[PDB]
């Protein structure tokens, strides 16, 4: 707020660098880092996997604060075609960073660190694949502003969940 | 008689995209209006030179401006040659008087541009800021620069001395179109138009010192004492004249304080008044030098054309004069001389004919004696010529070649496929416009909306989208037939290319001409656009004359010898022959059959064969009757070799960067550009059916024999050893033809930066990142190339030319008509076969079009015979990128098969070849890494296995290479592989 | 008197742009009514116009600024032929640096927004493409900040870093 | 095997629309995207293979000619005159003789603006020689300008004043005003009837329609008589003045209101115009319109009016036969439904 | 924090070799089971594929090796003919092989004891891709890299030439039987011949840089798509070449595009590793959205069968079957 201004002039062809939001970038770097932290897990204790998994939503979290930054500082003013194809390889470059918290687990973390975006489908998921259902009442007292039902119901019928 | 005199060629300019620069719109509310009653002012075009333009820390360099006014709009557009003026275009409103035809004059002076525009019934005079003034400095190395023109500030019409409104007496005649401005030696501006009694008004305002009061003085026949004298009498030639002597054409050449007035009217009587003595003084009778007709009074009314030049070199005044009749219009030339008595007098010097043709515009640069002309004639061919008046008595007028008009028929429906020829002849620079094509696109997409500034994909795209969908909307049917569909095809595509050409057409109406005395170029206006005129080559010019003016064009400047000039001579003759035999059809046989993978000798054999066959006009036998009177053809076959031949060996003059020497400033702007482009395509374009030709002539006059001519000694072999560079040379021209005429895309540098990232994770070899600009509008594969290789080899180019010729300085007047020629030499030079050099291979597989190179492969396998290896190279890159894994594994073991014998590969050192081991270790190795980075185990493994047989002075590599594989076996999980692997 | 109304590039952006640095290192050095004079003799405050010149000027400012330090400052000691590539406390005088680099940014920034010609500020030419000014002067700041990690953190890990 | 086709003319199998070989320039398209043609803006076409669309104060030409697979058609702005009380493509005509596609070699353009003052140019791509020519009008309106053989003109103002401009081997336009009819029961016809200046007691109706036929005659229908001209190369002849300001018009009456009683009393009323008139093999057709402002709707009866045309002077028969044609009514600011015939000697009218 | 989970595991085979061009039969002409040709880097194996869903006496997936042959460098094109025999005494086999040696083999098998080809004369570069335009199976149709579309009889003489303009990219033949080619030239049109005429009946017209791979619907000459870039392009031809149906297939470079030969309005997509892992997409006409999406090794050949909605996909030493929608 003090060197760029809101809703002002920003190009959405140009991104800066340092920190970004899409491809290329840090995200690589925190993939590999993430791969290579991934080597440690089978060879540990309850409690360092637990402060590991701790250490990785933060850093998650941390992550997904800035590209909220990076999004919210880039507008758009006349590439509309631009930046639709920048946010779809942003969530593109977002599903492909979310992977090692997946493979190893921790559902609760997960929902936790993605409540933070808009986004329904990875809930909805994540809530129907485990049995904690506190959890997908809590998101659906949360989000029933956001017609948080034909998700519900998508994911039921296609699941075989019909009963 | 002719001294040193080719003739030109038009080539379109405009810069290359299509959105043009914003116009600063002024609207100017006089008081008073326009008179009717007579000839019309509208549609009419002007220019201005600087005079200070060349060298680079003066004030202008290749610059100037010009304006053209219909009805109440004036467009005044600035344009530079070297570089882009940015916010250089005024739009000037007048709702009341209308813009005369030659009534704008632009003065200078130390301070700043005047402007004096004159109307019906109104003056106006603008001050600009001057380039000197408003600083000069191009020492940072840009490419786009500011003009004079920023806003508001800078233009300027206020001041009711300035803007003066012409009194009700004596007024103005509207029955004649003359009006004219200057300055007098003391610094008032006059302004003379002619009066309704016969007379001449004259506007004076005061100078730039001081501001008083605005001057009216009536100039006629005698001094106001003999007026009041002969007031009580008729008097037509003492006193007030009558409407006959009505002025049409004006001009004014000033005197140490005086200033005298040639006004000529329409009774052909070129009469001179005096500003200071306010009297006429000589009245000279212009029908006697010129064929008295009565048809010449019907066309003095608006027809009679008068235009002046003051040459300083002397202190002498030309006048030159065209007096139009429906028979034949005569043009002439008046010197001015002093004499005793401070009266100048002139005297005739040339008296040139001229067709019947409307002259448009004509001007002569006294330079060098040059008068150029343009006329509008019966059909759209606009003629354009020059020629000299102190040479001849008629002269032969050298031509300009206006640009290709598109062409009539392609292909007849039910017999032919229609569309293919119709959307090549559209695609087919030099003849459409990217505003016609999107015109075309909003008629056949209907609506009442606008659709314009599109990339030149888009533009195809949509173009093929609305004229597919125009066919679905005709189309109801229910069998598919052909001659239905065929009908429907040609239909469209027919209502498609007249739209096309009517537009073309509409803005190819010519309107002026603008030439330029210092660096040597000529400027067409057409409707909204700026064409230039640049020189020919020797051949292009003599196969684009005709016999007749060859005949009158002199021998000393075709060749050194009149044996010589008179062979090539013959030569072209019947070049020209084969080329008026040759038809459509012919053409189209001769394009497929060079097209399909044949020998190109055999082709011309079977075309010479099928000529024989079809010979029944006895043409063949006219041109075998000239090949025997030709005296020996060996000197002139060498001297059209010489003048084509360009190649130079080695890389070790290649410049991919511009090197900060102040010389990447000169040229590189978009217009330069464009113009380049043009003129490689039409030297192509020429070149292609003059080696066709060449080679046909050839083959005939083997076929008929080499034994009965003046020394046929060196006859026989040399034809024998020139047919194949002949047959090589014109393949690779027609392959040149072929790249300019094709297309390219248009994609942002967002997805070239992006490829260019891919290929970079991937690492292939010669993928370099160079940064440049694309155009709005059309973008050709050949204009990429030559944006991407020359705007940054110009410092090169530039600093052997300056040492080549001219000064080696920066601030050498650039000669165009060697510059053009050594552009063309280096570009040969550069796209020569004999030379490596492989950047289209690479510029295509940084923009990723597999289809743009396999099209340039399969046209360029033919004449290959060099980088063979290199082409393998990116052939198999290509298909490794596409998919193609087979095409893609095979071309690499071609290409590591032989990868000693390559120019590109034995050049490229240090990163493919040596570096600490053999070569072909090397390049296994490089190969290795190359699938590596790219990925699939299974073809890492092969290229592994395959490098092991050369990884044998390197066991630490060879170990590696067998931990890769083993690592490779042990991801997708085959343990026996990989103990097979481990146990080795 | 002072020269004014320039155009873009060349001589004439340079020479607008060695004012507005000298107006800025005056506005530093608290000379207010010489900084007002040079504002005024460049580009009055009332005129409200998007200009490229303008725009090109701002980021060629920010540019120096980043790749450079401003006037008064113990940069001067270590500029003055004494050290080479490293000295005494070398990593301090470069934190140093880096602060008032970082304090002239911001205060060059608060002088734009108080003159008014942010408002102004739209978009120039950047290695050949259309990149805005409040995205460069983001990425500046972006770089800056980084830098400084890098220096605090090569502050107690030398050699990698250094590498 | 049916050749190309119209969208909505799909179910169409009988005539085939084709194109021309040319179509239009995007000026054209500029002018309508400007003013749509809900405006009137007047439109024309010329047998010698042109075509041209006057609108707002602008009018633009082209040429348009039948080829196997394209040719080459040029395309002029041409400024239209100021002071003109209304714009219309019927005050510039050419006088193409040409067939072949490339159909410029003797057009010639003649600009006439509602005052007196005449424009000749010798061809549409010779600009910068113009004849200004002053006719016999010091301030009347004009309306119609054809052309006739030998590239002569044929300018008619409002009241309907022939002016015949001939140009010269010089330049020159030499100007003949033509015999405003002599009839056969009113006064003396044979003076001449100029505006501006005399009168005379004749025939001076309201032009309403000019048919240039290539027989050497030249037919002119007002709204009272019909007068049938033969101009060779620099001669006048009114060969034919029939009037039908009565008969006509009962005929017509007679064929649509033929079955009520107080026809004295419904005649008194309906106000019939001969707005189109064709030359086909049977001779020469007159489209009229009738309508009655005392009987609501006013619905718009169509009547052809057909007589036997020997090429020259027509005969003595007279075949009326209404014709309708939908009960909508398109209209681009006025009722217009106008009846075109291709050949003189096919039965084809649309 | 979004998820795009995609995986390619519905048939697994593990070969021996990097598998990279795959081929089954147009149109149904009696036989007894489907036929398997897969090209490696030197080694053609022949096989009979029965799965689990048509075979009842084979549980899980098997393939009977009938030929194996040993080439010279690596298979590019295989073409099969549209009437081929599996049954009655021994099958019959007649298919056309297409390599890196610039030269066409055309391969005739009776009753698994014979085995000729007949040295028919390549193109310029390489062989772009050829199929069988015989209604019975006799003549072939192949275009490389000389925009010299040849049509070739059993005999091996020259049979019929037809230019281009651009090197043909992509040939197929009328699986039903219309005597019609489908031509691809590498410039965006494509030319549609007929056999009874030796004219152009057809040709599309729809410049396209640049372009990958091209199809039309085998029950159907009227719907036709293409692939370019990153995305796919259906259009209905000669009706409107608009995309009718444009939507992203991959994030990476495409490899191939076919159609259904049991379905009608049903295609599928193949992209390569550019990034990560190659895309295969199941696309449904109509759809802004794909129907199935997986993530593969590698996407290198792509085909479909005849009987149920069957597709291969080949990576390295790996062959996918997977079953689609009706």
């Amino acid at each position: 707020s003090l060197y760029k201004n809101e809703s002002g002039i920003q190009e959405p062809e140009h991104v800066p660098w340092t920190a970004s939001s899409g491809t290329a970038g840090i995200r690589s770097v925190v993939t590999r880092q993430h791969g290579i932290i991934l080597k440690v897990y089978p060879q540990a204790d309850s409690g360092l996997r637990t402060i590991l998994i701790e250490q990785l939503a933060a850093l998650l979290n941390y992550l997904l604060d800035d590209y909220v930054t990076q999004l919210k500082s880039i507008d758009k003013l006349a590439n509309e075609e631009r930046y639709n194809i920048l946010e779809m390889e942003y969530a593109q470059k977002r599903s492909e960073l979310l992977s090692p918290l997946l493979i190893l687990g921790q559902y609760a973390w997960a929902s936790n660190l993605a409540e933070k975006y808009c986004d329904f489908d990875i809930l909805v998921q994540i809530c129907e694949m485990t049995d904690n259902q506190s959890r997908l009442q809590r998101y659906m007292t949360l989000f029933a502003e956001q017609n948080f039902s034909d998700f519900l119901f998508r994911w039921y019928l296609e699941k075989g969940k019909r009963g | 008689s002719v001294n040193l005199e080719r003739s030109y060629m038009e080539l379109i300019g405009a810069e290359r995209e299509t959105s043009r620069r914003n116009f600063r719109d002024l609207s100017l509310r006089p008081d008073v209006s326009l008179v009717i009653g007579g000839p019309k002012y509208s549609d009419c075009a002007g220019g201005y030179c600087y005079n200070e333009s060349g060298s680079l820390l003066s004030a202008t360099r290749n610059r100037f401006i010009h304006w053209t006014s219909y009805a109440d709009t004036l467009e005044l557009v600035e344009l530079s040659l070297d570089i882009n003026l940015l916010n250089n275009a005024v739009r000037l409103k007048i709702l009341n008087c209308s813009i005369l035809p030659g009534g704008v004059h632009i003065c200078e002076t130390q301070n700043n541009i005047i402007v004096l525009i004159l109307t019906n019934q109104t003056v106006h005079r603008l001050i600009l800021p001057h380039p000197s003034r408003m600083y000069r400095s191009e020492i940072i190395s840009d490419s786009h620069i500011q003009s004079i023109f920023t806003d508001i500030g800078k233009t300027n019409f206020h001041d009711p001395n300035n803007t003066y409104v012409i009194p009700a007496i004596p007024g103005r005649a509207p029955n004649s179109t003359a009006s004219t401005a200057w300055l007098s030696s003391d610094g008032e501006a006059l302004f003379a138009l002619p009066s309704v009694s016969g007379g001449i008004l004259v506007i004076k305002m005061p100078p730039r010192d001081m501001e008083g009061l605005v001057t009216i003085a009536e100039l006629k026949q005698s001094s106001v004492m003999q007026r009041l004298l002969t007031g009580w009498m008729p008097s037509s030639i003492r006193g007030d004249p009558g409407p006959a002597h009505l002025p049409v054409s004006l001009a004014v050449h000033t005197l140490d304080h005086d200033s005298y007035l040639f006004a000529l009217c329409q009774d052909h009587k070129l009469r001179m008044w005096s500003y200071k003595d306010q009297m006429c003084l000589m009245v000279a009778d212009m029908l006697e030098y010129v064929p008295v007709s009565k048809d010449i009074r019907q066309t003095a009314g608006t027809g009679h054309k008068l235009r002046l030049a003051y040459s300083d070199t002397l202190e002498i005044l030309y006048l030159g004069v065209y007096l139009h009749t429906p028979r034949q219009g005569q043009f002439c030339v008046f010197q001015l001389v002093c004499t005793e008595s401070n009266r100048y007098s002139l005297e005739h010097t040339s008296s040139i004919f001229t067709n019947q043709e409307t002259l448009i515009d004509f001007t002569f640069t006294l330079s060098s004696m040059n008068i150029w002309a343009l006329w509008l004639d019966d059909d759209n061919q606009t003629v354009m010529k020059h020629i000299n008046f102190e040479r001849n008595q008629a002269g032969h007028w050298n031509p300009v070649f206006v640009n290709p008009l598109p062409d009539d028929d392609l292909a007849i429906g039910d017999e032919q496929e229609p569309q293919e020829a119709y959307l090549e002849c559209l695609f087919a620079p030099g003849r459409f416009t990217i505003a016609a094509l999107q015109k075309a696109i909003q008629i056949l997409r209907k609506g009442s909306g606008r659709v314009l500034d599109l990339s030149w994909e888009e533009l195809k795209k949509e173009v093929t989208l609305t004229v597919e969908k125009e066919i679905q909307n005709a189309v109801v049917d229910y069998d598919v037939s052909q001659e239905e569909f065929r009908q429907i095809n040609i239909e469209n595509w027919c209502k498609f290319y007249t739209c096309c050409l009517q537009y073309q057409e509409t803005l190819s109406r010519p309107l002026a001409l603008v030439v330029h005395p210092n660096t040597n170029m000529v400027c067409l206006l057409r409707k909204g656009f700026l064409s230039f005129l640049a020189p020919c080559s020797s051949v292009e010019h003599l196969y684009l004359v005709p016999g007749e003016h060859l005949l009158t064009v002199d021998e000393s400047v075709i060749c050194d010898d009149v044996d010589g000039a008179s062979d090539i001579v013959s030569l072209i003759q019947c070049l020209h022959m084969i080329a008026d035999y040759i038809t459509e059809d012919m053409a189209y046989q001769m394009e497929s059959a060079c097209c399909h993978p044949q020998s190109p000798e055999r082709v011309a054999e079977q075309i010479l064969e099928d000529l024989i066959a079809n010979d029944i006009d006895n043409i063949m036998e006219n041109i075998q009757n000239k090949l025997q009177d030709i005296r020996n053809p060996i000197q002139a076959i060498s001297f059209l070799l010489q003048n084509m031949d360009y190649e130079t060996n080695m890389d070790m003059e290649q410049s991919q960067h511009n090197v900060r020497l102040n010389l990447s400033t000169l040229y590189g702007s978009v217009t330069a550009s464009s113009v380049v482009c043009q003129a490689i395509y039409k030297i192509s374009a020429t070149r292609f059916l003059i080696c066709r030709d060449l080679l046909i002539l050839q083959h005939l006059l083997l076929r008929l024999g080499d034994m009965a001519l003046v020394g046929a000694g060196q006859l026989l072999h040399s034809q024998q050893e020139l047919i194949p560079r002949a047959a090589q040379l014109l393949l690779s021209y027609y392959m040149i033809r072929w790249g300019s005429q094709c297309l390219a895309c248009a994609v942002p540098v967002d997805l070239l930066e992006s490829n260019l990232q891919h290929l970079s994770v991937l690492e292939l070899s010669d993928s370099q990142v160079e940064k440049r600009r694309y155009t709005s509008g059309i973008q050709t594969i050949v204009e990429l190339f030559f944006e991407d290789v020359g705007r940054k080899h110009f410092p090169q180019v530039f600093a052997h030319l300056f040492i080549q010729s001219g000064s080696s300085q920066v601030h050498r007047s650039l000669n165009w008509a060697d510059l053009i020629h050594r552009i063309t030499s280096y570009l040969l030079q550069l796209l020569w076969p004999s030379n490596p050099n492989f950047q289209f291979a690479e510029c295509l597989m940084r923009n990723c079009q597999y289809t743009q190179l396999q099209e340039y492969v399969r046209l360029l396998l033919p004449w290959c015979q060099v980088n063979v290896g290199s082409c393998h190279f990116m052939l198999a890159q290509c298909y490794l990128v596409a998919g193609e894994g087979h095409k893609a594994l095979d071309c690499f073991s071609q290409a590591a098969s032989e990868v000693e014998r390559e120019d590109f590969l034995e050049k490229l050192i240090r990163v493919e070849e040596g570096e600490s081991v053999s070569p072909r270790l090397q390049y296994y190795n490089r190969v290795l890494r190359l699938l590596e980075d790219v990925g699939l185990p299974e073809l890492v493994i092969q290229l592994a296995t395959i490098a092991i047989s050369e990884a044998s002075d390197d066991w630490r590599s060879q170990a590696a290479l067998r931990t890769r594989i083993f690592k490779h076996h042990l991801d997708m999980g085959h343990n026996s592989q990989a103990y097979d692997a481990l146990t080795q | 008197a002072v020269v004014k109304d320039s155009r873009p590039d060349q001589i004439a952006h340079d020479d607008k742009t060695k004012h507005l640095k000298a107006a800025f290192l005056r506005y530093c050095r608290k000379d207010i009514l010489g900084a007002q004079s040079m504002v005024d003799s460049l580009f009055s405050d009332s005129d409200m116009e998007p200009d490229d010149e303008l725009d090109l000027a701002v980021n060629q400012i920010s540019v120096d600024l980043i790749d450079d330090y401003p006037a008064s400052d113990p940069r001067w000691a270590e500029s003055v032929p004494e050290e080479a590539a490293g000295f005494s406390n070398t990593s301090l005088i470069l934190l140093h640096q880096l602060e008032d680099k970082m304090k002239a940014h911001s205060f060059f920034v608060d002088f734009l927004h108080q003159v008014g010609l942010f408002s102004r500020l739209s978009t120039c030419q950047t290695k050949g493409m259309l990149v805005a000014t409040r995205l460069l002067l983001s990425e500046h700041a972006e770089k800056l900040s980084a830098a400084i990690v890098l220096k605090n953190h090569h502050a107690k890990l030398p050699v990698l870093v250094n590498s | 095997s049916r050749v190309y086709l119209h969208p909505a003319a799909s179910e169409t199998v009988n005539y085939n629309v084709q194109l021309f070989g040319s179509s239009l320039p995007v000026k054209v398209m500029e002018a309508l995207s400007n003013a749509s043609a809900d405006e009137p803006m007047a439109a024309c076409i010329h047998e010698g293979g042109w075509a041209w669309l006057a609108c707002n104060d602008r009018l633009i030409i082209w040429k348009i000619s039948h080829s196997s697979s394209a040719k080459l058609m040029v395309c002029k702005e041409l400024p239209l005159p100021l002071s003109d009380s209304e714009w219309s493509a019927d005050l510039v005509d050419i006088c193409a003789q040409t067939g072949d596609p490339a159909a410029a070699q003797s057009v010639a353009l003649m600009a006439a603006t509602p005052e007196g003052s005449s424009r000749y140019w010798p061809n549409i791509l010779h600009e910068g020689t113009y004849i200004e020519s002053y006719t016999e009008f010091g301030s009347s309106l004009c309306a119609f300008v054809t052309a006739v053989k030998g590239n002569s003109f044929i300018l008619s103002s409002e009241k309907n004043q022939l002016v015949r401009l001939t140009p010269d081997a010089s330049g020159k336009m030499n100007q003949r005003v033509l015999p405003q009819g002599q009839g056969m029961l009113s006064g003396i016809g044979r003076r001449v009837s100029t505006l501006f200046g005399i009168l005379s007691p004749a025939v001076e109706s309201t032009l309403c329609s000019v048919l240039w036929d290539k027989g050497d005659c030249f037919y002119t229908l007002t709204d009272s008589s019909i007068n049938k001209w033969d101009l060779d190369d620099t001669s006048e002849s009114q060969v034919l003045n029939w009037d039908m300001s009565r008969v006509l018009r009962e005929y017509i009456s007679d064929a649509i209101w033929g079955s009520e009683s107080d026809y004295d009393d419904i005649k008194a009323g309906i106000n019939i115009n001969y707005l189109s008139l064709n030359q086909n093999c049977d001779g020469l057709v007159i489209l009229s319109a009738a309508w009655h402002p005392g009987d609501n709707p006013c619905q718009i009866y169509y009547t052809l009016v057909t007589v036997k045309d020997e090429g020259y002077n027509i005969s003595d028969e007279i075949t009326v036969e209404v014709t309708q044609f939908n009960p909508v009514f398109q209209a681009r600011g006025m009722q217009l439904c106008q009846l075109v015939v291709p050949n003189f000697s096919s039965q084809a009218c649309y | 924090m979004k998820q795009d989970s995609a995986s390619n595991a519905t048939y697994t085979v593990d070969c021996e070799d990097y598998v990279h061009v795959v081929e089954f039969n147009p149109f149904d002409s009696g036989e007894a089971g489907s036929l398997l040709a897969y090209g490696g880097i030197s080694y053609v194996v022949i096989a009979s594929c029965r799965f689990q869903e048509e075979d009842s006496t084979v549980e899980g997936i098997e393939f009977k090796t009938l030929k194996t042959f040993h080439h010279g460098e690596r298979v590019v094109a295989i073409a099969w003919s549209p009437e081929t025999r599996c049954d009655a005494l021994l099958p019959l086999l007649r298919f056309a092989t297409a390599a890196g040696d610039k030269k066409i083999r055309i391969f005739t098998s009776d009753f698994q004891d014979k085995n000729e080809y007949k040295v028919i004369e390549g193109h310029s570069g390489y062989i772009n891709d050829l199929v069988f335009c015989s209604p019975e199976g006799t003549d072939i149709a192949s275009v490389g890299d000389d925009h010299t579309c040849r049509i070739w009889d059993l005999d091996g003489k020259q049979i019929a030439m037809f230019i281009l303009r651009s090197p043909g990219m992509s040939v197929a033949w009328h699986p039903e039987g219309a005597f019609k080619l489908m031509v691809a030239e590498k410039t965006g049109t494509i030319r549609f011949y007929d056999l009874t005429t030796h004219q152009a009946i057809l040709s599309l017209e729809s410049v396209q840089v640049p372009l990958m791979s091209a199809d039309w619907c085998v029950r159907n000459t009227l719907r036709i798509g293409a692939v370019a870039g990153n995305d796919w392009i259906i259009w209905e031809m000669p009706r409107s070449s608009y995309p009718q149906d444009n939507k992203p297939a991959h994030a990476d470079r495409a490899r191939m595009f076919r159609w259904s030969k049991c379905n009608e309005n049903v295609f599928a997509t193949t992209g390569y590793p550019g990034k990560m892992k190659s895309q295969i997409a199941i696309h449904h006409l109509a759809h802004p959205q794909p129907i199935l999406i997986g993530t593969a090794p590698v996407g290198s050949g792509l085909s479909w069968h005849r009987r149920l909605p069957l597709c291969v996909v080949g990576g390295y030493r790996k062959l996918f079957f997977w079953l689609t929608e009706m």
